[PDB]
């Protein structure tokens, strides 16, 4: 368990997790509110 | 009018002056 | 009249012809129509594409100013929390290992506290904790 | 490849000299001098 | 052994490295064995005489071949339709197809078309016959001879100047400001008034009659009476036909502004008053420094007096630092000349001075590209010799706590901030281009990020351009700047609002993005060059870099960590960015003008906001005629440029070999070749004198950079000329 | 068009047996390691061959028989 | 034979959270950013992690199990997206009017435009992998069958992972098990290749052939019986193939002639589909199976009979080679790198052969007339083969540095090769120079002559001719072979050699590929580039240990320089070899693309006239460099650069993406770490000034890594550029 937790805390897993989470937010926002070129 | 043959040849003769002087300057610089 | 070379999109003949054929960018069948209405408020060139004004006039604050404020808040947040985490682990026995094996409980604490970074940055600057003295490095 | 310009025979002489003799004399003199002593 | 005579160490090298390095260090006089400071200056002074003579001979050739083999007399009768001829072609390798293709411009033999603009230049300054061109060519031969003799003379014992003579900065500045600049400008104004202007009005003025032909009917009495307004009355009318008296005036000095309606170039009378006006300023400026009569300024006093509490010693002791360092002086000269050369390029295309040159599109493109590339090379050289100054001449003690020393103190701040701005520009400029590419690719061009270059448009408005409706200063009729009654304003406002010239071209979002791309190139090239100069004296990686030299061999045992850090390596890297920056700006200039010349400015305006537009509309589209210069169906006049186009591509690629591979691979390969030679019967009898060796690490980078640069220039030159020449005559 | 092949008959059997006999004889004279591994129930009748040698020669015999039978059938000699 | 150790390595997650555990140096943790790069570079260099050959072998054996699991997951995906996100069923019912598509993108930020109309109302990305053609040949008729195959692949992937874990953490074979090369060859010849081909032959006979025969006869896919129905009711098979009425008796009695109705030697191509006759492929795999199974009883394992590979090698020695092949058995049974070097060289060469043979003898139905699939398959497998061959040079050099023991190789072939290495390279050096001058010089000659308006002086069919007479002779023999040297073959092996034009749906599937002066010139360009690439890699292997730089083996395979002595390591030769392999293969695929469009592919008129894609311009244009620039690159790039706003816009984007990465790589290739380290110092100062300097000290990339990064980005940029160029072009011509 401790070894697995440390593995999931390694730099590559963490950055990919954050990028995946960040990508999801941006994609989902553009799925519902697309084409925002400027603040109305 | 177009340049004559003598004018073209005359320029070549005049060009021997800088050629000779260039040789002297280059040799002097080589010293 | 400033921007006389430009024209509002709602009055630009090129925009009107093209805006009727805007492609749908999502699964919503009206997404192309919505974009046509939204961009109608902007200034368009002869080709009919919106142009952005960033000279500072507040009538176009939505072009660059509002996006700029949002980015700087997010950017400063990312930098500030990363700096805070880096400084704190520097006080441990093995700081290097905590940079390649993240201390997730500590990182989450720092990340959740980044919304006050502009105030924290001001406080550190006044307290001499933001900038190191040249003689110190 | 003739020429209506005056003294059109000059290229027949100068270009071979500039193209053949000058490089040949230059290369010969430089290589001999560079490979001397 | 013998060669090089100036380096005993190189002469003793038993390998082929002796030959290469002897050539590469021939003109680095400072490092020659036994060189003294006094002999250094005298050798440089003589060498400068040689360079000036070469320039005159080069100019003499241009005049001679035009007069001999050109069509100048035919061209002047119809400048807008006749193509000027550069020189005849005599190539025995030509086939039947090539002979016919290059028999052009009305010639009876194969010829090349001139794109240097000399025809327009010679015609504008009043030359109208082959005889006049021939006379100028002969005159320059004599002038070249005089300087060749002067160089030889001033190397003789009695005529060698002393070291103190070369160090007399105040005297040289006075003479060269008042005399070299001022009097020359005054003399040119004389040529314009007495020769060029009368010729433009159909009046022949030459050496035979200029003494009996006053340039103005009023004579010189108004000049000495103060009634100078007479020389501006009755200017050339808008209907004047250049070279004839139809519509011609009598004024010799004017301030009309704008362009001559027919020739689409600046008024000669304005140019005359211009060169007269600056001559007065330069002559006055040349009386500032004290030489022999007590009056005047001492440069040392001025520098030592300008110091404040925020810059330590300020400008103290910089007179000695600059006056004693030739590399510092050369750096300043190259930097100043580099800036001026760009200014020439920028202002000659927008404010042409030569009649009908604005309609010779290929010539305009060639001239702008030529001088911008020269400017780029000069700028790199200025920083290179700035770095050399720090390595060789900079004295920390003398410059203690002055502005120069403090630059080295905050170098980390300088380099780090230059790094940020380069990253700042690069990330966001590239990002916007890619954003536009993707949205356009997905069929949604309306989603592009198009930023209006408002600031630049505003500047155009301040000069009177009313297109943008900013209504500011000269664009505002009620502004105090507009109601001054300036003579030039009516002409200038017409020119800037005509829309039929290159004066303040209308700009849009496409111009915005490329201008920031140019800023990226400028800042990044400066970053590389500035880092090299400031780190030349040492860094943390190599604290003792100063005592190794500008370029040092890094292949010695134990010197693995000394590679790529010499100040020379910074120059090597900066060259790529200088070429890249020049490529971006020349692409920008050419593509924009292609639309302006053809009237289809919409193409650049709409397609320059994404990179596929440059790739497709500029590169791919304009290559069609070039690559058809020769094809399975025949050849045309672009065959040479097509062949040169591939030649440049080949030379460029050949450079990759030297830049990518390293010495070790080739040294062992050569050993096998040496092994084969020594064992081949009847061939091992022939023995080399210099042992073949692979190129040194520095040499390979220099050779690779040379092939890269040559291929870079040749490729674009062929494309630039062929694409423009094919479209427009 | 297609090469001729033969429906089975005693003639085919004779060729296959003959080829197997040749393979056995050839193996007995050429195999270097004959009685290695699993032995036979009575090696006297197999010339000292082990199980591997018995199967190897028989397998080689079937291959030779197939080639000969098909080859002779192709030429019509069988 | 079988010998394992029980539970040698406990299964525990402890080392998962300790990166770099496998290396003693890295296990101590990072001090500089160089540690991060070293961790990934040395992850799978097992022999440097442990000195025991048995331990190295065990890691390799289970590692190879992991790779198989990865491949199965990839295969499972292809079948799954074919089952769920494809128009396979629609295409199967109308292959000549529907284009294959098996990838559908989500409609986000306007990328839905990539879902182009491929026919039948389906929208998606058109695939060039040829999966539909493979699946049709296999007998697939409905999505459920593809779905079942996808599930099976995942099960196999799971089994491979379990086997990898089991055979490392539970039951690890001993070294003696791995070194039983005689047994391995027997099993992998007779078992893997033999039974694999026999099993597939049974599949084709019982499944592929009957289903495809009905499909080729115009029977709707839904009306075709399922594969098992032909087995449950053999009368269905008898109707299609009467010989099945006689059962298996003919097989056992050697009366094989009766099976001629489904085991054929037709040759040529199926007129309906334009692919190989499935009856021919069935007899092919049946004949191959017999050959491999026989070949697999060659080596002695446990019953005396068979050859000893060591004995065979030691016997082959001659007067010109001293000890000859003695000692090689020891090398190949104790050095994994030596084995990998051989296998990479042959497998890479094999992949190239696959590309060459598959295009000219299209095995799958409708593959030939899908020019995008034809071009994609040829180009793809050409690149794979080229990379593997370069790997052979890399791991050949690694063997010399690490595993070659001179004391154990005295006067044998390997030792003798190192003795005359100067002679080898010097002569190989000359032939490369000769080929370069007399191959590329011809193009330069032609460019100059054409530019000078002297077409009559060029090397061309209408000018001085260079006819590849030997190749023309071979084509003539292969055209005459049916009935004369292959009497029982009804048609030529490939119509590329000569004969009739095969047209399907009004498009050319294959036709004679004539060879002329342009073909002669380019073929000798290939000889030049291949010889040079071999020179660089062979030189790397021969000079990996010694010189200039003696005792090079001490430094190792990867070292920056010795002590100029930079770019002398075995690795550095791989770095240069990659560039030349890229250069060599780029011309090959360009040769293929232009020749096929110019002289093979096109539309066939009802009367019979053929209109080629580029109207036969190869003969007169491919003889100058300008022709390649103008008629191939500039002309055919029009499709990719005009792709914006269409379903092909993605290729336009990737076309620019490739150009960028190529240019980006030049930053690494032209520079060195010294400059970047000094730049980092100034940047570090700024970070220090704000108390935000990292604990892991930033470092510039090592000298070797900078070269590795440069070549990696260079090849990626160049290959991606061609990929987008080819797919956009081929998807637009038909
Ligand atoms: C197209 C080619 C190319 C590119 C893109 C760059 C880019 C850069 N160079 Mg380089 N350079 C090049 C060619 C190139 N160079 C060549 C041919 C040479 C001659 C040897 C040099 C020599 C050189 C020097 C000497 C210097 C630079 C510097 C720079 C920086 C300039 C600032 C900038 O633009 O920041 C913006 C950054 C970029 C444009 C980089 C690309 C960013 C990408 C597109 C986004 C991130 C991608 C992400 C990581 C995904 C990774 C892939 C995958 C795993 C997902 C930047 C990193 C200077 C520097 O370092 O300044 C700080 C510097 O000193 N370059
Ligand atoms: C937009 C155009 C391009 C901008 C590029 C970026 C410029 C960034 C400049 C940042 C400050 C530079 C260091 C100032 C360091 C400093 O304190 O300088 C102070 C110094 C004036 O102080 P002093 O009275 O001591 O000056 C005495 C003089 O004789 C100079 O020695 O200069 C200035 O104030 C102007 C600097 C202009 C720089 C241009
Ligand atoms: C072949 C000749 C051949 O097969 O020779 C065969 C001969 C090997 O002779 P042996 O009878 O000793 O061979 C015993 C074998 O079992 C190998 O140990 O090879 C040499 O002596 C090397 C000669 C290389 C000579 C240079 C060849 C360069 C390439 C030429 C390519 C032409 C196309
Ligand atoms: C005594 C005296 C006075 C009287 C002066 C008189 C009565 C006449 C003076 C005439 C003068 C001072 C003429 C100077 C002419 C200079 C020339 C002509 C220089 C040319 C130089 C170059 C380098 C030319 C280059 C070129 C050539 C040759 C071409 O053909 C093509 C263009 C270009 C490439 C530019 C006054 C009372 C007034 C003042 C006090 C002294
Ligand atoms: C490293 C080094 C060096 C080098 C340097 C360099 C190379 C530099 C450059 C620099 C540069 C390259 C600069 C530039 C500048 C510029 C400027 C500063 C400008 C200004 C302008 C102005 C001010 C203007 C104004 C105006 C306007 C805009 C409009 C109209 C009016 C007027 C005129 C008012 C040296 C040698 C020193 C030595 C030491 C070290
Ligand atoms: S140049 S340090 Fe770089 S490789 S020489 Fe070695
Ligand atoms: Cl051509």
């Amino acid at each position: 368990m401790d070894g697995l937790k440390s593995f999931l805390s390694t730099a590559p897993v963490m950055i990919m997790a954050l990028l995946t989470f960040t990508a999801g937010i941006l994609i989902e926002f553009n799925r519902f509110y697309p084409d925002l070129l400027f603040h109305p | 009018m177009a340049l004559s043959d003598t004018q073209i040849l005359a320029a070549l003769v005049v060009a021997l002056l800088p050629a000779f002087l260039a040789f002297r300057l280059s040799t002097e610089l080589y010293k | 009249d400033d921007f006389a070379n430009l024209t509002p999109c709602s009055e630009n003949p090129a925009y009107l012809a093209k805006s009727k054929n805007f492609l749908n960018t999502t699964n919503d069948p009206n997404s192309g129509k919505i974009r046509a209405e939204r961009y109608a408020s902007a200034l368009c060139g002869p080709e009919g594409y919106p142009h952005l004004i960033v000279d500072g006039r507040f009538t176009h604050a939505g072009d660059f100013l509002i996006p700029s404020i949002l980015f700087l808040y997010i950017a400063g947040w990312i930098g500030w929390v990363g700096r805070s985490y880096l400084i704190e682990i520097r006080e441990s026995k093995n700081p290097e290992m905590q940079e390649v094996v993240i201390n997730v409980p500590l990182a989450i604490k720092k990340m959740l506290g980044g919304f006050l970074w502009p105030l924290a940055a001001v406080g550190e600057y006044t307290s001499g904790k933001l900038v190191m003295k040249d003689s110190e490095i | 490849m003739d020429g209506s310009y005056a003294a059109s025979y000059l290229p027949w002489i100068l270009i071979p000299m500039v193209g053949w003799l000058f490089p040949a004399v230059t290369m010969g003199l430089l290589f001999i001098h560079i490979e001397s002593e | 052994t013998k060669f090089p005579k100036f380096s005993q160490d190189l002469a003793q090298d038993p390998t082929t490295r002796r030959i290469w390095y002897g050539i590469a260090t021939a003109h680095d006089f400072e490092t020659h064995d036994g060189m003294t400071e006094e002999n250094l200056y005298q050798k440089i002074f003589a060498s400068h005489f040689g360079h000036i003579a070469i320039i005159f001979l080069w100019t003499s050739g241009t005049l001679f071949h035009v007069a001999w083999q050109g069509n100048f007399e035919q061209w002047i009768k119809d400048p807008l339709n006749i193509r000027p001829i550069a020189h005849a072609i005599w190539d025995p390798h030509f086939g039947e197809g090539a002979v016919n293709a290059f028999t052009q411009a009305g010639a009876s033999n194969p010829v090349n078309i001139a794109y240097s603009g000399v025809y327009h230049w010679f015609y504008t300054i009043g030359m109208t016959t082959n005889q006049e061109l021939y006379s100028g060519a002969v005159f320059l031969l004599v002038l070249a001879s005089l300087f060749l003799f002067a160089g030889w003379l001033h190397l003789q014992p009695k005529f060698r100047p002393s070291l103190a003579w070369f160090k007399n900065a105040e005297s040289r500045l006075n003479h060269h400001l008042a005399g070299l600049f001022g009097v020359s400008s005054l003399a040119w104004a004389g040529h314009l008034v007495h020769v060029a202007i009368p010729e433009a009005r159909g009046q022949h003025v030459g050496w035979d009659n200029f003494l009996s032909t006053p340039p103005h009917p009023a004579g010189l009495m108004p000049f000495f009476t103060g009634n100078w307004g007479v020389y501006a009355a009755d200017p050339d009318t808008a209907g004047h036909i250049f070279g004839t008296s139809e519509g011609a005036g009598t004024a010799i000095l004017t301030f009309l502004g704008g362009f001559h309606p027919q020739t689409e170039s600046l008024w000669l009378t304005d140019i005359a008053h211009h060169h007269l006006a600056i001559a007065v300023i330069f002559i006055i400026a040349g009386h500032m420094y004290r030489t022999n009569w007590g009056i005047g300024h001492s440069i040392k006093e001025i520098l030592n007096a300008h110091k404040g509490p925020l810059t330590g010693a300020g400008h103290t002791n910089l007179y000695d630092t600059i006056n004693n360092s030739l590399h510092f002086q050369l750096g300043l000269a190259l930097a100043s000349l580099g800036v001026i050369t760009s200014l020439v390029a920028q202002h000659m295309y927008s404010l042409p001075s030569y009649a009908f040159i604005a309609q010779d599109h290929t010539t305009q493109a060639a001239l702008y590209t030529h001088h911008q590339y020269i400017a780029g090379f000069l700028m790199v050289g200025a920083f290179a010799h700035g770095a050399i100054f720090f390595v060789r001449d900079y004295d920390p003690v003398a410059n203690k706590d002055n502005v120069l020393a403090r630059m080295l103190e905050h170098k980390e701040a300088l380099i780090s901030h230059l790094s940020w701005v380069s990253l700042f520009l690069g990330f966001h400029t590239l990002g916007l281009y890619v954003h536009n590419d993707v949205v356009v690719a997905f069929g949604t061009p309306e989603k592009q990020i198009l930023i209006e270059p408002v600031f630049a448009q505003w500047i155009q408005a301040t000069s009177g351009k009313a297109l943008y409706g900013f209504d500011v200063l000269l664009s505002n009729p009620d502004s105090i700047a507009s109601t001054t009654g300036a003579a030039w304003l009516p002409g200038w406002l017409d020119a800037i609002n005509s829309g039929t010239n290159s004066l303040f071209l209308t700009i849009g979002p496409g111009d915005f993005l490329v201008h920031h791309a140019i800023a990226l190139g400028l800042h990044t090239t400066a970053l590389i060059l500035i880092k090299g100069a400031l780190d030349a004296r040492g860094s943390k990686l190599m604290p003792d870099k100063k005592d190794f030299g500008y370029s040092f061999p890094c292949d010695g045992p134990g010197r693995g960590g000394t590679c790529d850090i010499s100040a020379w390596d910074a120059f090597y890297l900066a060259m790529f960015w200088m070429l890249n920056t020049l490529g971006w700006l020349t692409f920008y200039w050419h593509w924009k003008h292609l639309g302006v010349w053809s009237g289809n400015v919409a193409q650049f305006n709409e397609n320059s906001t994404y990179l596929m537009g440059w790739f497709r509309d500029y590169l791919w589209a304009n290559s069609a005629q070039l690559i058809n210069g020769y094809n399975p169906y025949g050849v045309n006049n672009l065959s040479v440029w097509a062949w040169m186009f591939l030649f440049g591509h080949l030379v460029w690629a050949t450079g990759f070999m030297f830049l990518i591979s390293w010495r070790g691979y080739w040294q062992e390969l050569i050993e096998t070749i040496v092994w084969a030679h020594e064992r081949t019967p009847l061939a091992n009898l022939v023995r080399w004198k210099d042992k073949p060796v692979a190129l040194s690490i520095v040499q390979a980078r220099l050779v690779g950079l040379a092939h890269f640069t040559v291929g870079y220039v040749l490729t674009y030159a062929a494309f630039l000329i062929a694409s423009t020449a094919g479209k427009f005559g | 068009a297609v090469p001729a092949t033969l429906s089975w008959s005693p003639k085919v059997a004779g060729v296959m047996i003959a080829c197997n006999i040749l393979a056995i004889a050839f193996g007995k004279l050429t195999i270097k390691q004959q009685n290695v591994g699993t032995p036979m129930p009575s090696s006297n009748f197999f010339g000292g061959f082990g199980l591997g040698a018995v199967l190897g020669t028989a397998s080689f015999g079937h291959i030779l028989g197939a080639g000969v039978i098909l080859g002779l059938a192709n030429m019509g000699v069988l | 034979k079988v010998s394992v150790d029980n539970n040698p390595v406990p299964t525990s997650f402890e080392k998962w959270g300790k990166p770099g555990h496998f290396d003693r140096t890295l296990a101590r943790g990072p001090k500089t950013t160089t540690w991060i790069w070293n961790l990934h570079a040395n992850a799978h260099d097992f022999d440097s992690q442990t000195s025991d050959l048995e331990d190295v072998s065990r890691k390799i054996f289970s590692a190879h199990f992991g790779h198989l699991a990865v491949v199965f997951v990839w295969l499972s995906g292809m079948y799954f997206h074919g089952a769920k996100f494809s128009n396979y069923e629609g295409w199967l019912a109308d292959p000549t009017h529907i284009k294959p598509s098996a990838q559908v993108v989500w409609p986000i930020v306007g990328q839905g435009i990539l879902n182009g109309d491929v026919g039948g109302g389906f929208h998606g990305i058109q695939i060039t992998s040829g999966l539909f053609y493979l699946w049709r040949a296999s007998g697939f008729t409905d999505s459920y069958q593809l779905y079942c195959t996808a599930i099976g692949g995942l099960v196999m992937a799971a089994l491979m992972l379990f086997a990898g874990w089991f055979h490392y953490h539970v039951k690890a074979p001993k070294l003696e098990w791995f070194q039983n090369v005689e047994s391995m060859m027997n099993h992998h010849l007779a078992g893997l290749l033999g039974l694999g081909s026999l099993g597939w032959a049974g599949h084709q006979i019982h499944v592929s052939m009957p289903i495809n025969k009905l499909l080729d006869a115009g029977v709707a896919p839904k009306d075709i019986p399922l594969p098992h129905e032909f087995i449950l009711e053999p009368s269905k098979m008898a109707e299609l193939y009467p010989s099945f009425a006689q059962g298996l008796t003919p097989f056992f009695t050697l009366n094989w002639g009766v099976y001629s109705d489904f085991l054929t030697f037709k040759g040529g191509l199926n007129p309906v589909t334009g692919g190989l006759w499935l009856s021919d492929t069935a007899h092919h795999h049946l004949a191959i199976a017999v050959l491999f199974i026989i070949a697999g009883h060659m080596y002695r394992t446990n019953w005396g009979i068979g050859h000893s590979m060591k004995e065979i090698l030691e016997a082959h020695k001659g007067p010109f080679t001293g000890e000859g092949h003695k000692g090689l058995y020891e090398i190949l049974t104790t050095s994994w790198h030596a084995q990998l070097a051989i296998n990479l060289a042959l497998l890479g060469s094999l992949t190239i052969i696959v590309a060459q043979h598959m295009y000219a003898m299209p095995p799958y139905p409708y593959q030939a007339i899908d020019y995008a699939t034809q071009l994609s398959l040829f180009t793809h497998h050409m690149w794979i083969g080229g990379f593997l061959i370069v790997g052979a040079g890399a791991h050949g050099a690694i063997f010399m540095v690490r595993d070659y023991d001179p004391a154990k190789n005295v006067n044998n072939l390997l030792d003798r090769m190192l003795r005359h290495r100067d002679a080898i390279i010097s002569h190989l050096n000359w032939v490369c120079i000769f080929l370069g001058f007399h191959s590329f010089g011809l193009y330069i000659h032609n460019d100059t002559m054409r530019a000078l308006g002297r077409p009559q002086d060029m090397f061309s069919d209408t000018a001085i001719q260079l006819q590849p007479i030997f190749a023309q002779w071979v084509q003539h023999l292969h055209t005459l072979a049916p009935g004369a040297t292959a009497p029982n073959a009804l048609a030529t092996a490939s119509y590329a050699f000569g004969g009739e034009t095969i047209a399907v749906a009004g498009k050319v599937a294959m036709m004679p590929i004539t060879l002329g002066t342009a073909d002669f010139m380019v073929h000798h360009i290939h000889a030049f580039t291949i010889h040079v690439t071999a020179l660089i890699l062979l030189k790397g292997v021969l000079y990996a240990r010694s010189s200039l730089v003696p005792d090079k083996a001490n430094l190792g395979f990867r070292f920056p320089c010795d002590g100029g002595t930079c770019q002398v390591s075995g690795w550095d030769h791989v770095f240069l070899g990659l560039f030349w392999m890229y250069n060599s293969l780029s011309i090959v695929i360009f040769h293929f693309s232009w020749k096929m469009q110019s002289d093979v592919w096109g539309t066939v008129s009802p009367d019979g006239s053929v209109t080629h894609v580029t109207l036969g311009n190869f003969a007169q244009s491919a003889i100058t460099i300008n022709g390649w620039l103008r008629d191939f690159l500039w002309a055919q790039a029009a499709n990719v650069i005009n792709s914006y706003g269409s379903a092909l816009s993605a290729y336009g984007i990737m076309f620019l993406a490739g150009h960028f990465v190529f240019a980006f790589s030049l930053m690494f290739l032209f520079s060195g770490r010294g400059y970047w380290q000094e730049l980092i110092e100034s940047i570090v100062w700024a970070h220090n000034k704000l108390n935000v300097a990292p604990a892991i000290q930033p470092r510039a990339l090592s000298i070797i890594q900078g070269r590795a990064v440069g070549v990696a980005h260079y090849l990626l940029g160049g290959i991606v550029t061609t990929w987008a160029f080819f797919l956009a072009r081929s998807l637009s011509i038909g």
